């Protein structure tokens, strides 16, 4: 299941209300409509093998699929061969039938392969009987019934209304994510009451009433309706603010640098807003390509402005081959293109 | 209370093996399953692979099947990530979570705080340092390149010259070294009075440099 998250990036002021989507390449709910209670599918197991029963179990263990139908092959087992002659074989046959229903009732509710619990729920080890033919053999079961009942905990469902299986969270710049909203809509603990969650199927939406100084981070969407578990590509709610025209500053390089034969001519771009900037780099007005590298900075905490640095690296003699170099910087607080340039010779 | 205490960053070569460590507490370890999560620079999250701490039962994501191995130690409250053999497309950020599933539940509450794997066949080399000079505020800096792995720490007189400090993120070059730039913007006639010093550290390799910036 693919996320797309929209927009991937966009600037927002303190105050403001915020919503960002969530679209899935296919539905993320599973369940609802006519129910899982281990509660009472186990209490009336216990109470039917109590009335039909030191247990010796095999070495090698079994997933909840492989032991619930091991438990199905017995009961269908003794019903083959059992032939009612008095009331008590009959009884026992009745019981042996109300036994099979239960453990087939288990296992249709839970061994599908749109259940997105399922390949979970397989990771958990159950203990097998050595030998099954016999009544008697039914307190390997009894005593296989609690774990039984924690893991069927995990395919619960009680009512009609169906669950999306989509989370969001939250990440602040080198910090792990943060959980903030579960299931679509539910708000994790301690999470303040601004952000709300809402959608069904493949559209869901995570809204922030009145952005704070906090809340500017990246959001990600998250699928847990089947593996393997995917991630939207995320959505950055940066600090919007009024447009800061760059202070560019050009370097050329040290001499310690040049006899070492390299070349390394740094320009920067200082304090401006919006991050969007082109550096161009011109050798005696030719413009340069593929022989320069860009870093920029994060936004700054209290002026919410970002600097860039842009390196042209070159040879000792192709550097000694020219005389201006220029680094012509292009944006929006910029009404031209200003160019900061220096001569070789001083 | 409940926590996930991860192992640190780690420097690998191509075709080397990898364990990293995944560590619970405030919480009973055995009774809530642990995943794998990475995060790549730029891209997003992907799931890896799960482990039921009480069982060893594991499932993993085809895209990483046969390439990792998930296990955990119950008695230590621990799980692991292990690698055979790694990939220059292993270098990521990992994280482990712990899964809450009752009921309708499905998320992930509690994180580790992440494990920086970088592969690269590069070999620890410190940097060399290059004053970026200076020509009403004037912006002067340290230019400091060619080092291997992360990170560096550059800081400004000992660290007394703060204000309108920007150290670049380091850039990854073509050689397989990095290379990062640290400017200061100062009062332009503080140049003939106040001297300027870019102070260096690469711990891998032991360098301590304190390049003096002089006005040219």
């Amino acid at each position: 299941i693919r996320l797309t998250q929209s927009p991937s990036s966009f600037s927002a002021s303190t105050g403001d209300r915020v919503t960002i989507t969530c679209k899935a390449s296919q539905s993320v709910d599973y369940g609802g409509g006519n129910h899982l209670r281990p509660r009472d599918l186990i209490s009336n197991i216990n109470v039917i093998v109590l009335e039909l029963k030191m247990c010796e179990y095999a070495d090698e263990t079994a997933t909840i699929v492989e032991f619930l139908n091991r438990w199905i092959t017995f009961s269908q087992s003794i019903i083959s061969t059992l032939t009612p002659t008095s009331s008590s074989t009959k009884k026992t046959q009745l019981q042996l039938e109300h036994l099979l229903l239960d453990l087939q009732m288990i296992l249709n509710g839970i061994n599908n392969y749109k259940n997105p619990k399922l390949t979970r729920m397989l990771t958990f080890k159950f203990y097998m009987p050595k030998k099954a033919t016999e009544l008697k053999h039914l307190q390997c079961l009894e005593e296989e019934l609690k774990p039984l009942e924690e893991v069927l905990n995990l395919a619960q469902s009680k009512g009609g209304g169906g669950d999306s299986y989509m989370n969001w969270y939250q990440q602040k710049p080198g910090k792990a994510p943060k959980l903030l909203i579960y299931a679509a809509s539910n708000l994790e603990s301690g999470v303040p009451s601004r952000f709300s969650g809402s959608g069904s199927g493949t559209d869901f939406t995570l809204t922030i009433s009145s952005l704070q100084s906090e809340d500017f981070a990246t959001y990600y969407c998250q699928q847990s309706n089947e593996d393997p578990y995917t991630f939207g590509g995320g959505t950055k709610v940066e600090i919007k603010r009024t447009v800061a025209a760059p202070s560019v500053f050009i370097f050329p390089p040290s001499d310690e640098q040049l006899k070492s034969g390299t070349a390394s001519v740094v320009c920067l771009l200082n304090n401006f807003y919006p991050r969007e900037a082109k550096v161009q780099w011109k050798v005696d007005n030719a413009l340069q390509s593929g022989n320069s590298q860009e870093s920029v900075t994060e936004q700054d905490s209290k002026d919410s402005t970002y600097s860039l640095s842009s390196t042209l690296t070159l040879s000792k003699a192709d550097y000694e081959k020219h005389k201006v170099y220029a680094c012509e910087v292009t944006h929006q607080g910029l009404s031209s293109p200003v160019t900061k340039s220096f001569n070789r010779g001083e | 209370e409940v926590q996930l205490v991860q192992s640190g960053a780690e420097v690998k070569k191509p075709g080397e093996s990898l364990k990293i460590s995944c560590k619970g507490s405030g919480y009973a370890f055995t009774n809530y399953l642990i995943e794998w999560v990475r995060q790549m620079p730029g891209k997003g999250l992907e799931w890896m692979g799960v482990i039921n701490p009480g069982s060893g039962g594991t499932n993993y994501n085809e895209k990483f099947k046969g390439q990792v191995t998930i296990s955990a130690d119950k008695s230590i409250s621990t799980a692991y990530l292990q690698w055979s053999s790694l990939k220059a497309s292993d270098t990521a950020m990992y994280y482990c979570a712990r899964w809450r599933g009752e009921g309708y539940y499905a998320y992930f509450d509690v994180w580790g705080q992440g494990t920086t794997v970088t592969v690269s066949s590069a070999s620890t080399k410190g940097p060399s340092v290059f004053p970026l000079a200076p020509s009403g505020t004037a912006a002067l800096g340290c230019l400091v390149k060619d080092y291997f792995p992360e990170p560096v720490t550059v800081s400004w007189n000992s660290g007394a010259l703060t204000s309108g400090v920007h150290t670049f993120p380091a850039v990854l070059q073509s050689s397989g070294l990095y290379s990062l730039s640290s400017v200061v913007t100062v009062p332009s006639s503080s140049l003939g009075t106040q001297t300027y010093i870019c102070n260096v550290n690469h711990k891998p390799s032991n360098t301590k440099v304190d390049k003096k910036v002089e006005p040219k």
